[PDB]
């Protein structure tokens, strides 16, 4: 009586149940694991807070309306302030982590709409100015708020044009990245497990984000007659196999 | 025959002949069998 | 290898063509799941689509130019093209970029090939024979200041001497600080409020300095340098969506404003053929 | 001293060679490789992942909407969409498949075309997708369409339908750039019965459509893509 | 091997020289069936009549020309021969055509050899040294528009760089969509009422683009390109009648009107020697 | 570096040679051969089929 | 010795030494013996 | 080859970090004598610092 | 005479090569080596000897 | 393969792979053990 459909994920002191899942994706078919010695470089023993950092943090909720263009969060940024995960983050020189991402959106059998939930490794954004204008730090570190693709261009911020993925590629091809759809008629959640993907064994958690999670409405939300025209979307994310190394004074970052 | 000492100096590599699209085409956690229902 | 097996009528409870794309998988459906097929063999291996093959041919990565002329009274050799640099790239000439940026991370040995040809746009009695010197004055390396500085001794610094009209070849292992080169980097060099963004932060590998070794003849001679790059021993990770809009800058993803629709509009209906 | 003779071609530079060259910086020492998920070995590995087709090409500036094929409730017998199968041009051209095919001169193989339905769960519909092999015109009505490769799709719990365009061909390779002799057919879709919405519901519903290549597929003779060009070298 | 065996007088009921040609056979009659012969050996193998040998020597297949000159103010490089194409053939220069068209279907590897020589028809101080670039901008491939377009980066597209006066060689497998190249094709590309006829429909393999890499000197330099083609690994099917009338077009069988009698008229009688 | 000497004829192009040359487009992949009746191997095979002689040349 | 990797790059092929004119000179359905009458 | 071995807390009478430089020696002290380390390998031979290489171009 | 083809790079001088060259003065005869204390093999050997740092740079 | 007769004409030497800093880092007459007191 197991269905692909019902699932339970327990991680730390927190549990999620979905009764309307559509399997789960594990990026590149690899599950998060700690850093092996053969791959290690820094000689420091690392710190593995385990259950105090590897639990589920639910970010603040978004509201899908007929005019929504899509939202974008960066990792580990989105979690920069969650509990002890965040403290560890500002206090060590280097850290490394994988995540379980669970995006939630329920409706009824009269609604229609379909969101794309995708994880993009190394999502370098484009400046809407063109040329070689850079995208300032603050703009690519929105924190739990994430970036709202239907917000206005700002100065020093990225471009927010959806048919171009914020980088000069077409929305249609985002499907080459680990992703899952939430089609109100099928699905009510999306779950993706992200292994740590980098060109170095461990890195800085503040100067470099290693994935952007993106939720994009593709088939517009259509509510039943005289229904309220909107649904909330909630994102809950859990660091998994986290390791921190090179402890010290506590980083100070712009803004 | 390599005439040179360093590995960078050798010619192109030879075909992976690796080929396994499943990391890209089927990264699902619970295995899906073709023919069985997608969602049970 | 069979490309298609023989398959006949079906009347089952087992439907391989109905799936749920919401899952993120592309189910491996074949012609024989939905029509009646006959056996056929592949006769093919997929040899020429190997990434080593795809990135393994020489591509032009840079065209620069230097001239041989009397430096007498020149206050700025660099500025007179008495010598000239090239901030090592591989993302300036877009033809090989799209190719490369089809991948996130990528590791490959290298084989550089330099063609140099001369031009004599104004009245010369003859064509002189010039020898070019090409050098690697990287990060810490004293940069040439004049076309005949102590720098050009380059006794610790690699440097090539070939003739204009000829070609200079050589190869190089992966000299990238990390395990792979980042084709993309969503980071900064530090948490500064105004520091630059992209990969322009990482792609650190000094520049190439070219110069003519010859002193000047009575006429002036323009020498134009073309650098070709061939990846050998390629390794690529994490495929990405291909580049759709035009490029504007080395190392940023930025596209031009008021660009044009990249998807061709139908001449007719959705229903049109 | 061993006697030699040099042949025609000596001194040429062919950008498509694979010979040895000295190592500029010897005794160097690369940085070790660490493990990174996601390694690609063949472009054939990636063109099997499906991506969305902007089938609804009828707009005037690129929009998220050209990915949506609309469906109308209560129409009978009528046609949902049509397209030829020049995978290197037209709707296909910006898709990952289209985009890679363009790096090669010839292609052969089967294509997989699937449609995922997004209408309310309490609605229902039966569509017919038809592949018309080279030699006939794009079908003009379902009767015409139904006599070639087709699948009646019944919209249900299982949200997507995967149609295969089996390789139908005299010549074993076709050109990726559209060519007549080498042309591959048409793909059309019609109401089999009709879309029906539940009460309290209204308007258009949309289908999303994807394209990917079967394991069947072959691409050969690499060349340059018409999809990218430039007028001056970029700088930093 | 015996070329003739010894044979003596015959008075038989078994007549090998009477046959019925209406049958379509050529009965294998020998000298020894009708005169008295002596033994003789062949001393010969028929080596130099092998089709590999017959089609295996280089033949000139194309002569084109490009010039190096100041492109300043040229509105159409292609038109100024600032660069130039060649719609790959093998049926333009008739000497190798007749040879090839002796066969219906034919399959053979290839080995191209390009000679480039320069001419300076009007007053120059000297002869410059130019490097030619030869490229394959086939079906889908961006065609060069100017002599220095992004196209010439050719980073996925094969291209040769050699010096004028020298020669550029290389070879190529059978890149023909079908199992053999059709020397003839009695068909159309589709059932259109006005579409073209011949093999001009099939022989699709883009063109070759040549250009000089050098910028301009003070004088102008004419470079004339000659492409030679040698078949290697030849396979030929279905022999046909040799070409009798002159050729008029690449790819059609058409002969010129009011052509001349191709059979030599006797100077004398049927009875004449 | 192995010492060599080049002989007379170096650099010449003889259209009647049979030496090796690089492959412009590597890792390519030809199309398979199918069977076709009629293969010719030697011109000596075909000159044994008889054909008509315009003997009456007097026109 | 081939110095190159691809087969197209090898020199000319070597003599068929096949030679069988009968597909061209005697494509008759019922075999004709020299010396026996052509038409019986 | 290990570049660093794994080493944990220490509370000893054996102090490798106190020396007398007046002796003229450079005592071979390592990270693992004064912090807690994890194993890591060298992955490197020191090829390009050989004097033959240094004076050989 | 053995057929050859020369590749791109022929005739170049790369100051970072390691090939053979003839001996200008053959049958010479070096002077024997005697023992000398102090041989260095790697620069890695010497950067492990400590030296003083002008830390007080303020002059 | 050496093509030449004299030893000077051969290419560069090959890595010492000798490496022993103690003549430079620990030339003390009485051996010092790390961890034992420097001056007893
Ligand atoms: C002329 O002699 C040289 C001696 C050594 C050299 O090394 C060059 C190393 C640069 C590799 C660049 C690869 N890359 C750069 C950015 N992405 C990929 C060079 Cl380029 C030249
Ligand atoms: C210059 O580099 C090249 C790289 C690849 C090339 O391939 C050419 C293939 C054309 C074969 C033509 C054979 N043919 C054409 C019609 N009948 C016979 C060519 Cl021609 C040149």
């Amino acid at each position: 009586g197991y269905s692909d459909r019902v699932q339970q994920i327990t991680l730390g002191n927190s549990t999620i149940t979905t009764q309307e899942a559509a399997n789960a994706v594990v990026c590149y078919a690899e599950w998060p694991e700690y850093l092996p010695d053969v791959d290690a470089s820094d000689v420091n023993k690392t710190s593995k807070p385990d259950t105090s950092v590897c639990r589920f943090y639910t970010l603040d909720s978004k509201t899908w309306t007929t005019g929504s263009k899509g939202w974008c969060w960066k990792l580990p940024d989105a979690l920069k302030d969650m509990g002890v995960f965040g403290q560890n983050m500002f206090f060590h020189s280097l850290g490394r982590s994988g995540y379980t991402v669970h995006v939630q959106c329920n409706a009824t059998k009269f609604h229609s709409g379909c969101l794309l939930v995708v994880v993009i490794p190394e999502h370098q954004l484009a400046s809407h100015e063109g040329g070689n204008v850079s995208v300032k730090y603050t703009f690519t570190h929105p924190g739990e708020r994430g970036i709202d693709l239907s917000s206005a261009n700002e100065v020093g911020g990225p471009v927010k044009d959806v048919l171009y993925n914020m980088n000069g590629t077409l929305l249609g091809n985002l499907l080459i990245f680990p992703h899952q759809f939430i089609n109100l008629r099928t699905n009510n959640t999306a779950t993706i497990v992200i292994p740590y993907i980098n060109s170095v064994p461990i890195d800085s958690m503040t100067r470099h984000n290693n994935v952007s999670l993106m939720v994009i409405p593709i088939a517009p939300l259509t509510v039943p007659t005289g229904a309220t025209p909107s649904l909330p979307i909630t994102v809950t994310i859990a660091p998994m196999c986290t390791e921190f190394s090179g402890i010290r004074s506590k980083s100070i970052v712009p803004q | 025959i390599n005439y040179y000492k360093d590995a960078a100096s050798t010619s192109s590599a030879g075909q992976s002949l690796s080929m396994d699209p499943s990391k890209f085409t089927e990264p699902v956690k619970d295995l899906m069998l073709k023919g069985a229902p997608a969602l049970n | 290898t069979v490309a298609s097996i023989s398959s006949g009528p079906k009347h089952t409870q087992k439907v391989p063509i109905l799936t749920a794309n919401e899952t993120g998988a592309t189910m491996p459906v074949l012609p024989s799941d939905s029509i009646e097929t006959r056996t056929t063999y592949m006769h093919f291996n997929g040899s020429e689509t190997d990434v080593e093959c795809f990135l393994g041919r020489a591509a032009c990565v840079h065209v620069t130019e230097i001239q041989n002329k009397d430096a007498t009274g020149i206050d700025n050799h660099r500025e007179a093209k008495l010598f000239n640099d090239w901030k090592i790239n591989l993302s300036s000439l877009v033809q090989l970029r799209k190719k490369l940026e089809l991948f996130t991370y990528v590791r490959f040995d290298s084989e550089y090939t330099i063609l140099a040809t001369a031009s004599q746009p104004d009245s010369a009695n003859y064509s002189s024979n010039l020898v070019v010197q090409a050098m690697y004055v990287p990060p810490g390396a004293p940069n040439p200041k004049e076309w005949d500085d102590y720098t050009w001794q380059s006794a610790s610094n690699p440097s090539v001497f070939f003739k204009v009209g000829d070609t200079s070849r050589f190869s190089v292992p992966y000299v990238g600080l990390a395990s792979a080169y980042n084709c993309f980097y969503d980071g900064y060099s530090h948490d500064d409020a105004e520091t630059q963004y992209g990969i322009t932060v990482l792609n650190h590998m000094g520049s190439m300095a070219f110069r003519i070794v010859n002193e000047h003849d009575e006429h002036k001679t323009l020498v134009k340098i073309r650098v070709y790059h061939r990846a050998k021993h390629v390794e690529a990770w994490i495929p990405r969506a291909p580049r759709a809009l035009p490029y504007t800058s080395i190392g940023r993803t930025n596209y031009p404003k008021n660009t044009e629709p990249v998807i061709k509009k139908r001449k007719g209906d959705i229903k049109s053929y | 001293g061993l006697p030699t003779t040099t042949l025609p071609g000596s001194g040429q530079f062919l950008t498509t060679d694979d010979r040895q060259s000295p190592s500029a910086l010897p005794n160097y020492e690369p940085t070790p490789r660490i493990h990174i998920p996601g390694k690609v070995h063949n472009l054939l590995e990636i063109i099997q992942v499906d991506t969305l087709i902007p089938m609804n090409n009828t707009h005037t500036k690129d929009e998220v909407n050209s990915y949506l094929i609309p469906l109308n409730a209560n129409r009978q017998n009528e046609q949902v969409f049509g397209t030829n199968l020049f995978i290197g041009d037209g709707v296909f051209k910006t898709t990952l498949l289209g985009e890679i095919v363009q790096y090669y001169t010839h292609w052969s193989g089967s294509l997989r075309f699937s449609l995922m339905y997004t209408g309310p769960a309490l609605s229902s519909a039966k569509l017919i997708l038809a592949y018309t092999p080279p030699g006939a015109r794009g079908p003009q009505d379902r009767r015409e369409a139904m006599l070639g490769t087709h699948v009646v799709w019944d919209i249900g719990l299982q949200s997507t339908i995967v149609m295969t365009i089996p390789w139908t061909s005299g010549v074993q390779f076709r050109y990726t750039d559209p060519d007549t002799y080498t042309s591959a057919g048409f793909l059309s879709c019609w109401y089999q019965t009709s879309l029906i919405l539940p009460p309290e519901t209204t308007g258009q519903v949309y289908l999303l459509s994807f394209i990917s290549a079967c394991p069947d597929f072959k691409l050969r003779l690499m060349k340059d893509t018409q999809t990218i060009s430039q007028t001056v070298a970029l700088t930093e």
